[PDB]
RNA sequence: GAGGAAUACCGAUGGCGAAGGCAGCCUUCUGGCAUAAUACUGACACUGAGGCUCGAAAGCGUGGGUAGCAAACAGGAUUAGAUACCCUGGUAGUCCACGCCGUAAACGAUGUCUACUAGUCGUUGGGUCCGGACUUAGUGACGCAGCUAACGCAAUAAGUAGACCGCCUGGGGAGUACGGCCGCAAGGUUAAAACUCAAAUGAAUUGACGGGGGCCCGCACAAGCGGUGGAGCAUGUUGUUUAAU
């Protein structure tokens, strides 16, 4: 805002795993302020993947898929002499996680499973192995970032 | 591209509608990127201390993709107001079109 | 503008030396002078403006 | 052929790097317009970098190891090409700039009225 | 290998020339200038209507030459169109010889020649003294007095005066017509009137504006979340309809 670096708010960890990453994902899924609702979908999907894969640490599994999902290079719209060529830069660490979470939620929003918990569980399972629309979008971002690879 | 022709405090006639439509389609011939046109023909005063000379008004609010240009013209006669409004609108269309075309180089 | 890169010398520092020698020879200014034809009246105008600027320091 | 000369004909639009032998017999050549870069990307130091890699590695079959580069032109890709050639196993003997300059010879084209 | 043209660097509010102009290097022919001293002529001077000479570029005639560039021209783009700007080509011309042409914002928008009037700092060619000092002919940047509507000029005056010559007398019509003269031509030069309008101008001031510059701000954009625009209904307006809406 052509001004100072306004300080970011303090997120409160979710009650179950006590992880700020899961709290941030809960906020991402939540709409209309229904935090309890989003908590219940996020917990249902995480429990479903934990049971299906028989993994003791759902938060560690989620951290693994999140780190596997978040990109490394993005493309921005620069301007030199009224020209629009896309410049590949390195995503800032704060933006990496937000982009990954938003991609996961928006990819799980268009699955064929009955409930959003099931859709999110399926998307998490696919992203843990490197499939799904989240990986598709991340690879489509890397495709542009490497197919420019000439504007700094 | 829309064309609305409203009339405030005056009864817009078929002749007024033609006299605005013919010039609107003339500007829309050279510029094909117009989204909407709204022309208000008004009688904003009675000329009680100046004897007309600005008694009729013709204003055109046109909207293009990413910009909105408004012009107005006061005159004693509504047809002359319409023509002066149309000329200002044509000049502004030409100005925007040439700026956009010269932004590429 | 030839730079003879020596043994055990990185290509990076050798190219920095080559850039320094090309500036020393003023090669790219010579190339830029012939991009287009500059009319003698424009040449004299440019040189007199440069002379005024040089003398005002 | 062990000993060779790189010729980086850099230009504002395109950069052409060709490796020949001492007597100016071309071995391999690669440009930036024939590497997947067209228009705006062709006039970029990275395009000259990949053209230099393609040409140098394609001339390494002949067995050239010691190369002296000859840069010619004002193009952006006249240092990145040398860097790509050098950091590909080549041994740079010298880096000479040989772009032609007229001693007030032929008349230049008219100034662009953009 | 052929050919034509131009002469990078040096290069410089540098130099030379009456201006126009004149850049690789060498020779031949040749003009002016600057400088020291002595000797000499003894007013031989200044300016100058007409006249003559010279006079960029483009252009013209004849005969050559012809690389690059490039009017015209051809095509491709851009665009509503694009007889343009941009791109690819391209002939005249540009170059040479000999003749025309006689015009340019041919400008310092400042006629020539004299004398006199604070100063300061550069620079080019000399000269004389003790690395400096003085002096000369230029060529620049400042800056008093003075002048100027103001801008500004200010020993290279637009100051103070003098000699002679040229020119102006509102803006258009019009540097046009007609008539001469010149020119191969293009055209030049000399040069009106009727009519028309009450302004047209210069410098400067305050704004406003700029596809001028610099700096900054606002959910202005960017980064996001949610909508409007599609459906049905509520509501207001246009329009239409009505006796009135």
């Amino acid at each position: 805002p052509r001004r100072r670096v306004v300080a970011t708010r303090e997120i409160l960890p979710d009650p179950k795993f006590g992880s700020q990453t899961i709290a941030k994902f809960i906020n991402h899924v939540m709409s209309h302020g229904k935090k309890s609702t989003a908590e219940r979908i996020v917990y249902g999907a995480l429990e479903t993947v934990a049971q299906k894969r028989n993994i003791e640490d759902p938060v560690a599994f989620f951290e693994d898929v999140l780190e596997n999902v978040r990109p490394m290079v993005e493309v921005k719209a620069r301007r030199v002499g009224g020209a629009t060529y896309q410049v590949p830069m390195e995503v800032r660490p704060s933006r990496r996680t937000a982009l990954a979470m938003r991609w996961l939620a928006e990819a799980a929003a268009k699955r064929s499973e009955k409930s959003m918990a099931l859709r999110l569980a399926g998307e998490l399972s696919d992203a843990s192995e490197g499939k799904g629309n989240a990986m598709k979008k991340r690879d489509e971002v890397h495709r542009m970032a490497d197919a420019n690879k000439a504007f700094s | 591209m829309n064309v609305t022709i409203r009339g405030h405090h005056i009864t817009v006639t078929e002749a007024m509608n033609n006299a605005v439509h013919d010039k609107l389609t003339k500007i829309a011939r050279h510029f094909d990127q117009i989204q909407s046109i709204q022309v208000i023909l008004s009688l904003d005063n009675s000329g009680a201390s100046d004897g007309g000379q600005k008694s009729h008004k013709a204003e055109a609010i046109m909207r293009v993709s990413g910009q909105e240009m408004f012009v107005q013209a006061l005159e004693d006669d509504m047809y002359k107001a319409i023509n002066e409004m149309a000329d200002k609108l044509d000049r502004q269309v030409s100005k925007y079109k040439t700026r956009l075309e010269r932004n590429k180089v | 503008p030839a730079v003879k890169v020596k043994e055990n010398e990185p290509v990076d520092i050798a190219i920095r030396r080559f850039k320094r020698a090309c500036e020393k020879a003023g090669v790219l200014s010579d190339v830029r002078k012939r991009e287009f034809y500059e009319k003698p009246t424009q040449v004299r105008k440019r040189k007199k403006a440069a002379a005024v600027k040089r003398y005002k320091k | 052929v062990s000993e060779g000369i790189a010729h980086i004909h850099a230009s504002f639009n395109n950069t052409i790097v060709t490796i020949t032998d001492r007597q100016g017999n071309a071995l391999a050549w690669a440009t930036s317009g024939g590497q997947g870069f067209r228009g705006s990307r062709k006039s970029t130091p990275f395009a000259a970098q990949v053209a230099a890699e393609v040409a140098g590695k394609a001339a390494q079959e002949y067995g050239v190891k010691n190369i002296d580069v000859l840069v010619k032109g004002p193009g952006p890709g006249r240092e990145s090409a040398v860097r790509a050639l050098g950091a590909l196993g080549y041994k740079v003997n010298s880096i000479s700039d040989v772009t032609p300059i007229p001693h007030n010879g032929c008349r230049a084209p008219k100034k662009r009225r953009v």
